[PDB]
RNA sequence: GUCUGGCAUUCAACGUUGAGACGUGGUGCGUAGGAUAGGUGGGAGGCGAAGAACCCUGGCUACGGCUGGGGGGAGCCGCCGGUGAAAUACCACCCUCUACUUUUUGACGUUGUAACCUGAAAAAUCACUUUCGGGGACCGUGCUUGGCGGGUAGUUUGACUG
RNA sequence: UGAAAAACGGAGGCGGAGCGAAAGCGAGUCCGAAUAGGGCGGCAUUAGUACGUCGGGCUAGACUCGAAACCAGGUGAGCUA
RNA sequence: GACUGUAAGGUCGUUGUUCGUGAAACGAUGACUGAAUCCGCGCGGACCACCGCGCAAGGCUAAAUACUCCCAGUGACCGAU
RNA sequence: AGGGAACUGAAACAUCUCAGUACCUGAAGGAGAAGAAAGAGAAUUCGAUUCCGUUAGUAGCGGCGAGCGAACCCGGAUCAG
């Protein structure tokens, strides 16, 4: 509870002006990063690893790859991200050596179905340690579909050492101002399912690619 | 009214019954302690003789 | 009777019965003292209801600076 | 209190929440012309003192 | 009681050694990486009429580094690069760590006036003191400390005992 | 209830196996490298307890009185000054 | 019936509390700190972790508990040093 | 509440027991005083003060000395804003 509804107002919200920002070619996204005091991770409190989807259905925001099966292919491929494969038809990522490096680096959140966690796992997932990336399960259902979608425009927090409490949410060209809730069923959400309550650093908020704003109490 | 001197309520107190009561032998112990070997083995409830009269008045009510 | 402060006062309690170098260490204390006391603030101010003349208090003006009751001096 | 400032020819002239001296403001700037803040005119009148 | 230190009813300044923070930020030599690495999210363009490749040159170098101006004046930098515990800048970065443009802090010496007290005017030594000269942070009360102190207090000062 | 009462009443403690710093253990027990020993349920074993007058004692000056001395308050100093 | 019954924790020095004060929060004062500001805040006898409950902010609450100047009545006391 | 010693005991003897007691001073009714809260408890319960009943005469305190002494379970008057 960094605060109530009200906070990613002024907030998280610039980027059509001049002396700010710059006038690229096509419109960006919007940026939200602190800075903090000092470093603690392994028995205490931070490391924010948490399932937060997103309801409203923005566009091409991050991208998955899927190791599902024969049974269930062409039903894991909804939504265009990259590449998926089958379960048999699939051993082309554990003989060569660097051409590995081309299906974890670019490909945000994972979809994976949960009958994978080596074939892709130790290959292409907890491997990542900057990046931070790793395999998450799918809802009980004998279907898996949707789910892809609901996941992709999704917005994580990878943890690892940075300063800094980035918080992606989508993008701003559309209707920035649907932060009526989305935005509050994500940071603000996580209240009644984390263990906190008080004590992290100030917060800062700012554009993309021209200065830095303040946020408030 | 009964205050049960609480210092000599602690060592022994506890009652038996029927036959002898208790006491504390109690050597020397604590520094320069290299010899002997026997109230080595000697140390808890050593016995006095009779002289348990006297504490009463230390304890003797809800222990 | 116009002696004490109008606020609330310090006196009426205080006595002192304090130790001579000794604080549990290497041989218990004796004691020593065993006497009286009390305690007063000082002056300055303007008005409240009910003027006299004027005793205040101390730590009564640094706040004490709001309750007024009709006054601006 | 807030401390505040409009009445200048030292030390710079806006509001402040500061109090380089021990709270006397108003025991001597305040008899001599000036006024130092001393109401609530400064959560209104400092954002309705300021505005065109 | 008397002798000494500590903050407030002692305010801006002033010649100041120390000290904390905010601000740029800022030492780090395991080769190599166009290049000698404890950095993350965003990223398609970073510097430059507040003058930018390149050169001269002064200061702490276990031989890394910290800046200016001028000499050349409109030229130097992100991406499929490799390797490294990590690939990077632009907004941040904590560590042993720093010199100030602001602020606060024992101050030593120096002007002025907002605690204060001693000499005219309204029933005349108080109480208002009305313009009072005045000097002014000093005089002092608080809690704490050390010393002295029979000034004052409670006790001991042992007992044995041919 | 009520010129007696009283049953109703396990708040409750004492007796109760114990030992052990206690923990905890255990009809048996503190030692540690443990048939050999002190206490105990034990036991040729009371497992009891309440009322009363009563042996000594106890919380109180409570066997009483006899001391000049320490204090709070208050009263004149017309005694010597 | 004549009125209108609903606008501060803390340090150092310490008093208490059963706690002679130190191996302990909790009333509060002597000079310094008026922070938190709500899934924030007060403590479980210092603190760590989790729970429990209560929230600045001002009082009223009759009834019993404890009292004994007067009016009836009441007790196995004295006897007008 | 402002209130504050003290002969005694510890077989004498400044922390102490007397205690907050003697005395002074302020209040009103013959009732004021605590009494509905940043609470007691502790199994993952219970609400408004005090008294005595039982505990606990336990925990602690403590020239570690005599000694003072809650909360854990309890009755009623009261289990009301």
């Amino acid at each position: 509870m960094l605060a109530d509804k009200e906070s990613l107002i002024e907030a998280l919200k610039l980027a059509l002006s001049t002396e700010y920002n710059v006038k690229r070619n096509f419109t960006q996204s919007v940026e939200i990063i602190l800075t903090f005091k000092g470093i603690d991770m392994k028995k205490g409190d931070l490391k924010l690893r948490e399932i937060v989807p997103l309801p409203k259905q923005p566009s091409k925001a991050k991208r998955v790859l899927v190791v599902p099966s024969s049974e269930q292919l062409e039903y894991a491929k909804k939504a265009s991200p990259k590449v998926v494969i089958t379960r048999e038809e699939l051993q082309k990522l554990q003989g060569q050596k660097r051409p590995v490096k081309k299906l974890a680096r670019q490909n945000e959140w994972f979809l994976i179905n949960q009958e994978s966690m080596a074939l892709a796992g130790r290959i292409l997932g907890p491997a990542l340690g900057p990046r931070g990336k790793f395999p998450t399960p799918l809802p009980n259902t004998a279907d898996i579909s949707e789910y892809i979608n609901r996941f992709k425009r999704s917005v994580l927090v990878k943890t690892k050492d940075q300063p800094q409490v980035q918080v992606f949410i989508g993008t701003e060209d559309m209707k920035p101002e649907d932060l009526a809730e989305n935005a509050i069923a994500v940071l603000n959400a996580i209240e009644n399912k984390a263990k906190v309550e008080t004590n992290l650093r100030n917060i800062y908020v700012k554009t993309t690619m021209g200065k830095a704003v303040k946020v408030k109490r | 009214p009964k205050m049960k001197t609480h210092k000599m309520a602690k060592r022994r107190i506890k009652i038996t019954g029927t036959g002898k009561v208790m006491a504390f032998k109690s050597g020397k112990r604590h520094q320069n302690t290299g010899k002997s070997g026997d109230e080595i083995r000697g140390k808890g409830k050593g016995f006095v003789l009779a002289k348990a009269e006297w504490a009463r008045m230390k304890l003797m009510l809800p222990r | 009777m116009q002696k004490d402060l109008h606020p609330k006062a310090v006196p009426c309690k205080i006595i002192y019965q304090g130790q001579v170098v000794m604080e549990t260490m290497s041989t218990r204390p004796e004691i020593h003292v065993d006497v009286w006391s009390g305690v007063h603030p000082f002056w300055t101010g303007e008005e409240r209801f009910l003027d006299t003349e004027g005793r205040v208090d101390k730590f009564n003006k640094r706040f004490g600076d709001s309750y007024r009751r009709g006054s601006k001096k | 209190m807030q401390v505040i400032l409009l009445e200048p020819s030292r030390l710079g002239k806006t509001g402040e929440v500061v109090s380089v001296k021990d709270g006397y403001a108003r025991n001597w700037l305040i008899p001599q012309g000036l006024a130092v803040s001393a109401t609530r005119t400064n959560m209104k009148t400092l954002e309705a003192q300021l505005r065109s």
